């Protein structure tokens, strides 16, 4: 519940923003590279086949205008058939195999690059969230030095009050009627404050630590939180890796 | 550990992922027009595999208690990584249609050829957004291709149909294969 008053913030909601735009720029740059490749993918086999198409008209053309006038040009021009198509036959097969060689090569990069821009992306929002939750820790502690501070000056300030409080009333008292007894009890008194006030100062010094030690208790463990949270999105993302090897297999684009 | 798997009633099942991948492939989702999570091919590396039950058209309809009746199928991949090394699933155990395609200038038909990893067929792969596939929209991943032009592709390898489709000049007729 912290994590997500820090996950809402204007400097992470801009990073966020900036890294989905990232994304677009690279699928708009993954899409152009795929148009490119189908356009000479298919320049290059419907040459061939206008070709190969051409020469069989040719030869067609000719064997059967020469039967509507046979002998050999019938044995001859159709083993120019099988040789053209049985060529032809295995051009393209050559072909085909080395564009799916250069469409899966494709594929697979393009699917490498957006993996590592996923990977980037979730490394850079960990160390800013950490960075974030650094300086409010910065400035959630030395606030509370702050207080500390000004503690220890209401209690001096407070222990004065006392101290002085307890010395007119000691004047006052009717009861006392002799100077030797008032000097000592003056004497008594001083030295009680004063051990009243030092050990009050040391009860202070030792509870101010301990709060502090509670400061330090919370702030460990909003950060290990937040590691926990950064372990957990790095184990999912190695099954995204993981899923996609499984995946992979080559592909023709037609 | 409770059931074996039985036909007809919607059952419930846990796999155990463990350190392998539970290795399914998906068609369908709302963001199609076949409306269901289906099992197309299930890897043999992964843990389903291992685990044995999940024949290969198996209809998916929750993972962890998420109901898929409105899922896309982005968002039912990301259902599955989502799993814990536990898994929890609850499953229940072709439509064959002509689709005719005119190719566009400079790229072709649109879309990608593969085969399955084990198991003869040849299927659609990936469908390019601006493509002549694509603006027809009635053609999805992992469709079959059964015949092309009246011949039928259905034992025919990828070089096979890599070769008709691509080498085709006009209209093109496909019958197509695809889950229920
Ligand atoms: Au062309
Ligand atoms: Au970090
Ligand atoms: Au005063
Ligand atoms: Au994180
Ligand atoms: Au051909």
């Amino acid at each position: 519940v912290r994590i997500e008053d820090l996950k809402q913030m204007a400097a992470y909601l801009a990073h966020l923003a900036a890294q989905q735009a990232e994304l677009n720029s690279l699928k708009a740059a993954h899409a152009a590279e795929h148009s490119t490749m189908q356009k000479l993918h298919c320049t290059q086999v419907d040459k061939i086949v206008a070709q190969y198409d051409k020469e069989k008209s040719t030869h067609e053309k000719i064997l059967e205008k020469a039967m509507k006038k046979c002998l050999e040009i019938k044995k001859e021009t159709e083993i120019k058939i099988q040789t053209l198509t049985t060529d032809h036959k295995s051009k393209v097969k050559e072909i085909v195999a080395q564009h799916t060689k250069e469409w899966s090569e494709m594929i697979n990069t393009h699917s490498a690059e957006e993996q590592e821009i996923r990977d980037l992306h979730l490394s850079q929002q960990c160390e800013l969230l950490r960075k974030l939750l650094i300086n409010a820790h910065e400035q959630q502690t030395q606030q509370l030095k702050l207080s500390h501070d000004r503690e220890s000056k209401e209690m001096r300030a407070h222990q004065a009050k006392i101290s002085m409080e307890n010395s007119k009333a000691i004047s006052q008292d009717k009861s006392i009627k002799n100077k030797a007894e008032r000097e000592r009890r003056v004497r008594e008194l001083n030295s009680s404050n004063t051990k009243k006030f030092l050990e009050e100062r040391k009860r202070l010094a030792m509870k101010q630590s301990k709060e502090m030690d509670q400061l330090k208790k919370v702030q460990l463990e909003h950060l290990e939180f937040l590691e926990k949270q950064n372990e957990q999105a790095k184990e999912m993302q190695q099954m995204v890796k993981l899923e996609a090897e499984m995946d992979r297999r080559p592909a023709t684009v037609v | 550990a409770t059931c074996p798997i039985v036909p007809g009633q919607e059952m419930i099942i846990e796999i155990s992922k463990g350190r392998s991948g539970l290795g399914l492939s998906i068609v369908g989702g709302k963001d199609t027009p076949l409306n269901a999570i289906v099992i197309h091919e299930v890897y043999e590396e992964g843990a389903a595999a291992r685990d044995g039950r999940l024949w290969a058209g198996d209809q998916i309809l929750e993972v962890n208690g998420v109901d898929l009746r409105n899922s896309s199928h982005e968002e039912a991949i990301t259902a599955l990584r989502q799993t814990p090394q536990k898994v929890r699933l609850v499953v229940y155990r072709l439509e064959i249609f002509p689709v005719d395609l005119q190719k566009k200038a400079g790229r072709g038909l649109g879309l990608s050829i593969v085969g399955k990893r084990n198991g003869s067929g040849v299927f659609i792969s990936d469908i390019v957004k601006g493509g002549a596939a694509d603006l027809d929209g009635r053609l999805i991943q992992g469709d079959q291709i059964l015949s092309v032009n009246g011949e039928d592709m259905r034992n025919a390898s990828q070089e096979t149909v890599a070769t008709i489709l691509k080498c085709a000049q006009g209209l093109v007729q496909l019958e197509i294969g695809r889950l229920r």
